[PDB]
């Protein structure tokens, strides 16, 4: 090797291997593209706390571990996931990070509402701190990029009782128009737009611009018409200067989504339209992304300083009717 | 542009900001083989062989500075013997590519590129071929990472640099020349010992004096520890003697023959 070996046997030793330290075979969480989950305890004593440990899918220090650990090493708010510690496994070179376990997320939240309304005062907590933790990964210039209710994890029982935590694990529910007419830059407005669409779930419990399935993708569009309405050349001037908008002007018709709007959709699920509510809904779902609000700007709206307060426990010290997630 | 002001906040001002004293303590290891003198040529000797490694792969100053100081870091608590640094600079060129976002760079690429700027660029100290494969590489780099606790994002004195001398308005005059003596303030230990700004100040009050333009009131109006500047301006002032002193090219064979030999196993 020409590298020496004390320096060499030292290291291996003093060392930490995952599976010496943590208890995780069989308690497998998630799949997915980014890599394999496991929810672990840890095998010597010192912690009843669970921990998501994270086997990144492959080999070596690819571009995309490389990016997960160079930001999450740097960033600490109490709503982006933390990363408590890397693991490096000289053997086969896969890379392993732990996260602290949060028990629930909004995917598994909304779902279980919708399977028989989701709580107000845990609405406008839900919304508060995932803009907080949004506030910060913008004031860093850090982009979400794909926000959505599976990627909004929910501390379970512990001592962070239902804090919001945002999270990228790995459809076209919550993408911003302009992705769809082909825009070729992701920006802040963009996650703005995601929010909107998360909110809207909350309060009504159904994906606001739901769509069966290049950039352009024409269903989802009618869908965002449908509920929106199309916008006037006033609503959004610029338009014009995106890439897939002469297409759009092929495929649509005005005239189709004429008398059709917001209020008229959330009068329909029993969101009044002079709520404050949904006077900020509206102020994230805009369509032109220079005419949305940014994220400081909605934490700042009146909607938090009506009754009820915002709670740092999102279920207001109640019993959590929401399962555990179950192993694969 | 990511975690642009976080500097305050950041792993490389809280973990990667050392104490001097411990640094040149961790450092008696190699100095039983090395004179201090020699070790600080070595050092330049490291910076200007990332630096064409960098030159020949094309790639921004940016990248090469955070390369740059992934080596120093290493070898900052570590002995010169334990990984070769022949194997340690493109291992570092290599991981800051990834890091700063520009890609990885391929196997055959870096590979030609460690082989030829040795072949070209530095013959005299190395009469053999660049010797290290590609899974090589990929070895260091594990060890690379852990040695940097992940410390992947790291802060350099360009954009502080920048924003002062837009501030001043004499952009045009001091730019080009500010930016050159903050380059080469990577030949010193000052990377690990002053927030990247302390070392922009410290370049810009030298260029403003190299170049005779009186800057005192511009100076006077921070609100910063003069004297922690000042110490790096006899830093910047000295290492252009250590420069002229210093024949690289005649004597870096001799000093990379006293470097301490790495130990194969038993
Ligand atoms: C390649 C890459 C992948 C993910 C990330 N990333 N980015 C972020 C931001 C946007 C919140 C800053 C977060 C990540 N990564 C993670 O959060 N990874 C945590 C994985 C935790 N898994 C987990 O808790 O499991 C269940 C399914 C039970 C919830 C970065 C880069």
């Amino acid at each position: 090797d020409k590298m020496d070996y004390d320096f060499k046997v030292k290291l291996s030793s003093e060392r930490e291997r995952v599976e010496d330290l943590f208890e995780y075979e069989g308690c497998k969480v998630g799949r997915g593209t980014y890599g394999h989950v496991y929810k672990a305890k840890r095998k010597d004593g010192k912690d009843d706390k669970d921990y998501a440990l994270k086997q990144i899918e492959g080999t070596g220090i690819s571009m995309s571990a490389c990016r997960e650990i160079a930001l999450l090493r740097e960033l600490k708010h109490p709503n982006v996931i933390s990363l408590q510690k890397v693991f490096l496994s000289h053997a086969d070179r896969k890379v392993w990070l732990l996260f602290d376990y949060a028990e629930h997320d909004l995917w598994h939240i909304i779902k279980f509402h919708r399977a028989s309304q989701l709580p107000r005062g845990m609405v406008k907590s839900l919304l508060y701190q995932i803009l907080d933790g949004i506030h910060y990964l913008h004031a860093n210039w850090v982009l979400h990029r794909d926000l959505k209710p599976a990627n909004i994890l929910v501390m379970g029982e512990g001592p962070e009782r239902g804090r919001v935590k945002i999270a990228d694990m790995g459809t076209f529910w919550y993408r911003a128009p302009e992705l769809l007419l082909g825009a070729r830059h992701y920006t802040k407005a963009i996650d703005i737009w995601a929010i909107g669409c998360i909110f809207a779930e909350l309060l009504t419990s159904e994906p606001i611009f739901h769509c069966r399935q290049n950039p352009y993708h024409h269903d989802q569009l009618d869908r965002i018409f449908n509920v929106m309405g199309f916008p006037a050349d006033k609503d959004w001037e610029d338009i014009k200067k995106m890439p897939e908008h002469s297409t759009l002007m092929k495929d649509f018709r005005r005239n189709t989504y004429t008398n059709c709007s917001l209020i008229k959709y959330m009068e329909k699920h029993k969101v009044k339209p002079d709520s404050k509510a949904f006077h900020l809904l509206q102020k994230l779902l805009t369509m032109d992304p220079i005419k949305r609000i940014t994220s400081e700007q909605a934490m700042q709206d009146p909607y938090f300083l009506e009754d009820p307060l915002p709670t740092s426990d999102v279920f207001a010290g109640c019993q959590i009717p929401y399962p555990k997630r179950e192993f694969l | 542009k990511a975690m642009a002001g976080n500097f305050w906040q950041s792993s490389h001002y809280l973990q990667w900001i050392l104490d001097k004293q411990d640094l040149l303590k961790e450092r008696q290891k190699d100095l039983k083989f090395l004179s201090e003198e020699e070790y600080w040529k070595l050092q330049i000797f490291f910076t200007n062989v990332i630096q064409a490694l960098g030159e020949h792969l094309k790639l921004r100053q940016q990248v090469i500075a955070t390369a740059t100081v992934y080596f120093k870091r290493f070898y900052a608590r570590y002995s010169l013997k334990s990984i070769d640094p022949v194997l340690m600079a493109p291992t570092c060129v290599f991981l800051a590519s990834k890091v700063e976002e520009f890609g990885v760079v391929s196997n055959t690429r870096l590979i030609a590129a460690a082989t030829s700027v040795l072949k070209t660029r530095f013959s005299y100290a190395f009469p053999k071929e660049f010797p290290y494969r590609m899974n090589h590489i990929l070895e260091c780099e594990f060890y690379l990472l852990e040695l940097m606790d992940c410390c992947l994002i790291v802060y350099h004195p360009y954009r502080p640099l920048l924003q002062y001398v837009q501030d001043m308005g004499q952009e045009d005059m001091l730019l080009p020349l500010a930016w050159r003596i903050v380059n080469d303030t990577y030949r010193t230990d000052l990377c690990l010992l002053y927030p990247p700004f302390m070392i922009a100040l410290a370049c810009l009050h030298v260029a403003c004096v190299v170049q005779q333009k009186d800057a005192r009131q511009w100076f006077a109006e921070l609100s910063v520890d003069m004297e922690k500047i000042l110490e790096i301006i006899r830093v910047i002032l000295k290492l252009y003697e250590q420069w002229k002193n210093f024949d690289e090219r005649k004597e870096m064979a001799t000093i990379l023959s006293k470097m301490p030999k790495p130990k194969p196993p038993p």
